[PDB]
């Protein structure tokens, strides 16, 4: 498959990687459950001027 | 990222996440929650060979693994991953152990010819009687002890007139290049 | 083969050249036609760009492959002229420069590009032990050999040419006398012929 | 340089009475280290979507990794078309009595576990380098040059001719050269004394052999010490390295 | 060269069968970035 | 980032070339010393060591060769009055090999490379017309046995 044919021929060849493939996903954030305050950033009584 | 992670302690500072290499890789990364220094290794082998014999001969391979040992092989290769026809060139009673780490698939001999395949330090292989490969110490040539003495001497008495060929490479093929019909032929933009 | 690779080394670039026109280069497509006739002016630049510069990134690398060839190939055929000139043109006592053993001659053959010689040398086949001094006291004074060594059969002593054995008798046309015969270690003792 | 104007007339001459052996070493290089390239894990290891991309530019390592590999070929050849030049290997003769000469250092000893002679080994220590798949993976806190090199697809390759089968061919050489004279180079070897060579060698450079004779025991102080120089030469901080 | 969605060669096909035994497969399965079905029959 | 670091390797495989012609070119060089110092000798001025080659030895070492050239080269030169011929008896003397030389008084034949005095014998010299033509001869005369 690095050779690109379908014959190789005789000797030793160097090979890039194809054998190995990641099955599994790994997600870990920090725990910490706090919503965010959107409720204060967005929806304010008054904002500031610009 | 993509990769295998293995425990380790690479003492990290109390503020830090990851800990990079001299190629800008993360080398490291900190557990979240567990607060555990992990380690990251490529998933990747690059550095495996595969010695065969032309496709027309047989469809059997040996497989070099460069500079490891033998009963680490199946945790360099994660040989729990792979197909089992793999798996079968992970381990076996086919190890050869060289110095250019170690030959799976090609059984060891005591004797020594003239090699065919080069593997390396001084470990040549080859396709031999059913059939099979074979590895083993190249042989440098024949032994031949000459004799010596402070009187004796050796005069050739016939001789013989040999011819023998020697082929030298002159020239090669003389080529022209056309830059606009190569990038793009036939386009004003 | 060593003349077949060097046009399987001419023949498989042009063909990687031509193989890489297939390439997108990061681009969306590898053909011109698409991008002309997809894109407007100022869309298909950006395309078209990366298409020249992975071109000329290619036809430059394969200059590069051909001159180091070209290196190559030059210090052969300097090799091959080398060897004309002084083997074909005459005799050369340079050891192992053309054939194995002593060079008598050697013809040139053509051949496509590139030359072979047929080195014609000529190499021992018998050799023979012989009991041998470096020195012959005759009568107080060693006497050396001109051209030959001094070797025995176990009785008598003879003269002979260091690469044939031509055995002729010990006379003082083939040998000169050189100081006394006690300074030389492994001088023996015999007679010489004069005439 | 120093300047040395040589005198000159029409009949004067200037004839040497006494002469000197010497010894000069010349050092050249033959091969240089075969190195193999994986574009995957150097441009992008482990990584699907750069993979994918990277399938996008053709034969660009194909012919990358072809001429590396021409190159190791190339560097193995380079060794063995130096070092193989007679596929005989002439033992050591087991008694030296070469005429007075002292082939001690450069002929090999089989006390130490190398099989290499004495200035060879000097010129391996002189020589300093600049590892295991195992060391990398262990926790070193630390990574390594060549880990770091190795995990990117910079594999190093390892010659075909170890220096213990360099060494042998050497000493097949060095022992064809003082047993044989220049016969075991055309042909079979043919033996003959080491005075008779050295005559055969004075002879060839322009002077009668039986200056050899009556200097020989001086010509062999005059190559041994000789030798020694050599010691000389590479042990006390030498720069020809 | 070409990356994708294959089917390894040689891979653990699972196999089921209508034999009147009088037991007819109709089970359900999981359909995992897409499948490989393969049906040899005399009757349609 | 591809491009990047697909023209860093181009880079450095040209550069691996380059060094590889120049090792190789090299290795030739170092053949060439062995097949025609170790295994023979050569006349080439300069080739195997600063002097008249005798001999080579060769030794491993890494990555390359090293040659022991040893070699001959005179010591101590003498002056000498030197003739290109001598009038016997009206017939020019050139010596076979060797040259005329005289330490004041007499005149001997010596070996081109070493002080080897020898009295003038017949065999030492063979002769060649009349003493009229050479330029410097010198009039001395030729023993013979
Ligand atoms: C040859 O020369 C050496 C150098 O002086 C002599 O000494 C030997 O040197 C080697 C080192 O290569 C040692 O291993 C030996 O133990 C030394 N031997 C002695 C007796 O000192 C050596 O003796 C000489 N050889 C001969 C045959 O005279
Ligand atoms: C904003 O927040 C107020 C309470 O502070 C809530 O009554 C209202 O529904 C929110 N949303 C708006 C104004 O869109
Ligand atoms: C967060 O959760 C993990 C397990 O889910 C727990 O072990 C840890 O103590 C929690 N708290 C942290 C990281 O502060
Ligand atoms: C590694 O190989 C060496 C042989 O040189 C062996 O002694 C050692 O036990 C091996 N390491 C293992 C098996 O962990
Ligand atoms: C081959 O050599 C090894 C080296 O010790 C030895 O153990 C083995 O028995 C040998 N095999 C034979 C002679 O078949
Ligand atoms: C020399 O060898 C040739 C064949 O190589 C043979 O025909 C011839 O008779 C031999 N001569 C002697 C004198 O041995
Ligand atoms: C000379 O004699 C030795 C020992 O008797 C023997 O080994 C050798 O083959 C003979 N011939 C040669 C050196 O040509
Ligand atoms: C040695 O050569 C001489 C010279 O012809 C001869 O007479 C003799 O028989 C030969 N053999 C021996 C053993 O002397
Ligand atoms: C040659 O070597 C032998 C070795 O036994 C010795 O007996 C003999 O005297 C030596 N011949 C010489 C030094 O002329
Ligand atoms: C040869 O002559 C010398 C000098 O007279 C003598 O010493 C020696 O013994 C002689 N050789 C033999 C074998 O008798
Ligand atoms: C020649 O020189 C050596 C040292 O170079 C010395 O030992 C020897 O005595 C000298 N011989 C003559 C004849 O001057
Ligand atoms: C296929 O999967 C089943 C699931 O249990 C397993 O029993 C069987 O051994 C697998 N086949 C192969 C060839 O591994
Ligand atoms: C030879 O004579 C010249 C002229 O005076 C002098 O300079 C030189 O030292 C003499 N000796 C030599 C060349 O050995
Ligand atoms: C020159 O050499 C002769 C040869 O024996 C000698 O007699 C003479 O004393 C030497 N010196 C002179 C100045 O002639
Ligand atoms: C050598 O040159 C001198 C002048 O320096 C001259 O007197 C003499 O005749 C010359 N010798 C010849 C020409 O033989
Ligand atoms: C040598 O002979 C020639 C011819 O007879 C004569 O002219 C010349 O003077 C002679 N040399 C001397 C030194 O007398």
């Amino acid at each position: 498959c690095t050779l690109k044919s379908f014959t190789v021929e005789k000797g030793i060849y160097q090979t890039s990687n194809f054998r190995v493939q990641p099955t599994d996903s790994i997600v870990r954030f920090p725990n910490i459950t706090n919503l965010c305050p959107f409720g204060e950033v967005f929806n304010a009584t008054t904002f500031a001027s610009v | 990222g993509t990769g295998v992670l293995t425990e380790s302690n690479k003492k990290f500072l109390p503020f830090q996440q990851f800990g990079r290499d001299i190629a800008d890789t993360t080398d490291a990364v900190r557990d979240p929650q567990t607060l555990e220094i992990l380690d990251i290794t490529p998933c990747s082998f690059g550095g495996v060979s595969v010695i065969t014999p032309g496709t027309n001969a047989s469809n059997q391979v040996a497989v070099l693994y460069q500079d490891v040992n033998c009963t680490e092989v199946p945790v360099a290769i994660h040989a729990d991953q792979l197909t089992p026809t793999w798996r079968v060139y992970s381990t076996g009673s086919n190890v050869f152990q060289t110095r250019a780490g170690c030959l799976i698939g090609a059984e060891h001999v005591n004797n020594s010819y003239e090699c065919d395949i080069p593997i390396g330090a001084g470990i040549c292989a080859s396709y031999q009687t059913s059939q099979s490969i074979i590895a083993y110490t190249m042989s440098l040539g024949a032994e031949n002890s000459v004799a010596y003495s402070n009187n004796s001497i050796a005069i050739p008495t016939n001789f013989t007139i040999s011819v023998t060929t020697e082929i030298l490479p002159v020239s090669m093929t003389k080529t022209s290049v056309d830059c606009t019909m190569y990038i793009c032929g036939d386009s004003t933009e | 083969g060593k003349l077949q690779d060097v046009v399987n080394q001419n023949a498989q670039a042009l063909n990687t050249l031509v193989k890489q026109l297939s390439s997108n280069f990061g681009a969306i497509s590898s053909v011109l036609n698409d991008i002309l006739s997809r894109l407007d002016k100022v869309e298909a630049e950006v395309q078209i760009d990366r298409l020249i510069t992975g071109r000329l990134q290619s036809l430059q690398t394969y200059v590069t492959q051909q001159l180091i060839r070209a290196a190559e190939i030059r210090a052969s055929a300097n090799l091959a002229a080398t060897k004309m000139s002084e083997c074909v043109l005459g005799q050369s006592k340079r050891v192992d420069f053309c054939g194995k053993g002593y060079h008598l001659m050697s013809f040139p053959q053509s051949a496509p590009h590139g030359v072979v010689f047929l080195h014609v040398t000529y190499v021992p086949a018998q050799e023979k032990n012989f009991t041998t001094a470096p020195a012959i006291c005759h009568d107080g004074k060693a006497h050396f050999p001109r051209e030959g060594v001094f070797v025995s059969n176990g009785t008598h002593w003879f003269v002979t040419q260091r690469n044939f054995y031509e055995p002729q008798i010990i006379t003082t046309d083939n040998t000169f006398v050189s100081g006394n015969c006690d300074v030389v270690i492994g001088i023996v003792n015999n007679t010489v012929y004069d005439p | 340089g120093a300047e040395n104007s040589v005198a000159y007339s029409n009949n004067s001459i200037a004839i040497p009475t006494n002469f000197t052996i010497s010894v000069t070493t010349e050092i050249l290089p033959v091969s240089m280290t075969k190195t193999s390239v994986d574009c995957t894990m150097y441009i992008c290891g482990d990584s699907t979507e750069c993979s994918n991309l990277l399938l996008q530019y053709g034969s660009f390592c194909t012919q990358l990794n072809r001429a590396l590999t021409g190159i190791a070929v190339e560097q193995d050849k380079n060794t063995q078309e130096v070092f193989a030049q007679v596929k005989q290997i002439y033992k050591t003769p087991q008694i030296k009595d070469f005429g007075g000469f002292n082939f001690s250092q450069i002929l090999p000893d089989p006390s130490k576990p190398s099989k290499r002679s004495f200035i060879e080994d000097l010129l391996f220590n002189k020589v300093t380098l600049a590892k295991q798949y195992g060391d990398c993976l262990g926790d070193i806190a630390a990574r390594d040059l060549i880990c770091a090199q190795k995990f990117n697809g910079l594999t190093v390759l390892p010659p075909l001719l170890t220096d213990e089968m360099i060494a042998q061919y050497t000493s097949a050489l060095l022992a064809g050269t003082i047993t044989s004279g220049w016969t075991f180079g055309a042909g079979a070897a043919l033996q003959i004394p080491f005075a008779m060579q050295m005559a055969y060698r004075f002879n060839g450079i322009g002077v009668t052999q039986n200056v050899l004779y009556e200097n020989q025991k001086l010509i062999a102080n005059q190559f041994n010490s000789a030798i020694g120089k050599i010691q000389d030469s590479l042990s006390s901080t030498a720069s020809a390295l | 060269l070409s990356q994708g969605y294959f089917l390894p060669f040689y891979s653990n096909i699972s196999w089921y069968y209508a034999l009147t035994e009088k037991r007819v497969d109709n089970p359900i399965l999981d359909f995992k970035d897409g499948i490989y079905f393969a049906a040899t029959e005399k009757s349609n």
